[PDB]
């Protein structure tokens, strides 16, 4: 329902390689273009991983703090969390339980369902705070887990405005679990925020770096 | 006079000359895109073996 | 003859004019052989020749 033709933006750094003026092929599992998004907004049903999800929250937004992960959200199959705490951010590779809508004088401390069980832990900076327009790709490829950011300021709020953007590799993160199915985190502050999710398969890029040995532009197969 | 105004700004008959080094060029060229093959082995380069 | 997190190899290093992703070890060439590295316990750059 309500398909949002996502246009363009999606593309990421596959990893080594730093190369200039050059035009070069690969071949990963890619976010098609001219594709279509379930537009979301108060109300956040669940989603599935299905091989990669391109999260893009909204500009003018303050509410989505962080994500609880997993396969089945129980207490059986490790599960993964994160929490920006406005100064740091707390990653849980701990085991959870079950809340139907968790969110956050301003308070905080409902979300959390469990903390039995932990299997690893990370601490770094946090990510940032017409915005500067949140970004996120997920994937998990027998391990290694990958953040992805390029926050950038426009105007048109909900819809998504054309350009370019790469995603750019943030924390690598060897873990080994299973992803099929997940929800974000919210605040619910006495709230209808728009967030988008993308999803890969092994489509075929073109990709183009700059004399700097940035990508500016890039191309895919099956468009035309 | 013509003569340098035809081949001025592009003429369609520069062609046959243009390309000799060009299809030479990636006929190197692909035979440098053969260092990084693998042909079944576990690599490309010596050293990894 | 160098060995960078295990890959061995034989040239002359230098110091990089090239700007690195921050997130990385190796730049590779058309010929799949490595040309630039990243220190496995430094943060320095170097230019494989
Ligand atoms: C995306 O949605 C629009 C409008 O619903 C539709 O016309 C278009 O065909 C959709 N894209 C694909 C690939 O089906
Ligand atoms: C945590 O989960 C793992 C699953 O591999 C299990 O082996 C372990 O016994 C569990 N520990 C506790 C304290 O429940
Ligand atoms: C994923 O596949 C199944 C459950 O989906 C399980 O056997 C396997 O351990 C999982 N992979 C991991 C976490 O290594
Ligand atoms: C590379 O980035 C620098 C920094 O802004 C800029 O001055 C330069 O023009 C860029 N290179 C090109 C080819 O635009
Ligand atoms: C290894 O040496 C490097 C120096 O660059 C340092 O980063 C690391 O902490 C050292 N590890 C030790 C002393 O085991």
């Amino acid at each position: 329902p309500a398909y949002t033709n996502s246009f363009t933006r999606g593309v990421y750094y596959p990893d080594k390689v730093f190369r200039s003026s050059v035009l070069h092929s690969t071949q990963d599992l890619f976010l098609p273009f001219f594709s279509n998004v379930t537009w979301f907004h108060f109300d956040n049903p669940v989603l599935p991983f299905n091989d990669g999800v391109y999260f893009a929250s909204t500009e003018k937004s303050n509410i989505i703090r962080g994500w609880i992960f997993g396969t089945t959200l129980d207490s059986k199959t490790q599960s993964l969390l994160i929490v920006n705490n406005a100064t740091n951010v707390v990653i849980k590779v701990c085991e959870f339980q079950f809340c139907n809508d968790p969110f956050l004088m301003e308070s905080e401390f409902r979300v959390y369902s469990s903390a039995n069980n932990c299997t690893f832990e990370y601490v770094s900076q946090p990510f940032l705070m017409f915005k500067n327009l949140r970004e996120f790709v997920f994937k998990n490829i027998d391990g290694y887990f990958k953040i992805y950011s390029k926050h950038t300021p426009i105007n048109l709020v909900r819809d998504l405005p054309q350009g370019f953007s790469a995603l750019e590799p943030l924390v690598d993160l060897p873990i080994g679990i299973n992803i099929t199915r997940f929800q974000t985190l919210l605040a619910l502050h006495r709230g209808a925020a728009a967030y988008y999710v993308g999803y890969l398969q092994p489509r075929t890029f073109l990709l183009k770096y700059n004399e700097n040995g940035t990508i500016t532009d890039a191309v895919d197969c099956a468009l035309d | 006079g013509k003569i340098q105004d035809s081949l001025s700004s592009t003429a369609s008959a520069l062609g046959k000359l243009q390309d000799v080094v060009n299809q030479n060029a990636q006929a190197l060229n692909t035979l440098v895109k053969q260092l990084s093959s693998n042909f079944g082995a576990i690599s490309s380069v010596l050293n990894d073996i | 003859n160098f060995n960078f997190n295990g890959l061995t190899g034989t040239g002359v290093l230098t110091e990089s004019n090239k700007k690195f992703l921050p997130f990385q070890q190796f730049g590779r060439d058309i010929a799949d052989t490595t040309d630039a590295v990243r220190d496995p316990q430094t943060l320095e750059i170097l230019d494989i020749t």
